[PDB]
C-alpha cells in the first residue's frame, strides 16, 4: 500500500530534479496482480548505457 | 548492570515522510496540438497563358 505512493514520489522528483534523483532514472514498478506476469517489484536503474526517451509529464508540466 | 529481558512489542509505529500532495495540478497540462496548414493569404495566379 506504499509502492504506488512511491513510485510517484521518484518521478515527481526525477521531472523536477531533486534530491539527487538523476533525470535518466527508471521508477520500474512491476506491480502484483496475482497471476503469472512479470516478476513483481520496485527496480529503479540509474546505470549508463541504456536508451531513454523524452515525453511530457501531463501532471506537472515537464519532460 | 544485569540487563534482563522484557515482554513483546505489540505495534511498531512507521515514521515516514508525506506524501508529495499540491505537486500535481488539478488540470492536466498537454502540449497543444500543432495546427492544421492553412491556404496562405495572398494567392493568386501568376502564370498567364501565352499569346
Amino acid at each position: 500500500d506504499l509502492a504506488p505512493g512511491i513510485a510517484d514520489s521518484l518521478r515527481h522528483f526525477k521531472v523536477l530534479r531533486e534530491k539527487r534523483i538523476p533525470p535518466w532514472m527508471e521508477v520500474v514498478l512491476i506491480p502484483m496482480t496475482g497471476k503469472p506476469s512479470l516478476y513483481p517489484g520496485l527496480f529503479l536503474f540509474t546505470t549508463p548505457c541504456r536508451l531513454v526517451r523524452p515525453v511530457q509529464n501531463l501532471a506537472l508540466g515537464k519532460e | 548492570g544485569g540487563l534482563t529481558c522484557a515482554s513483546a512489542p505489540q505495534g511498531t509505529l512507521r515514521i515516514l515522510e508525506g506524501p508529495q500532495q499540491s505537486l500535481s495540478g488539478s488540470p492536466l497540462q498537454p502540449i497543444p496540438a500543432s495546427p492544421p496548414p492553412q491556404i496562405p493569404p495572398g494567392l493568386r495566379p501568376r502564370f498567364c497563358a501565352f499569346g
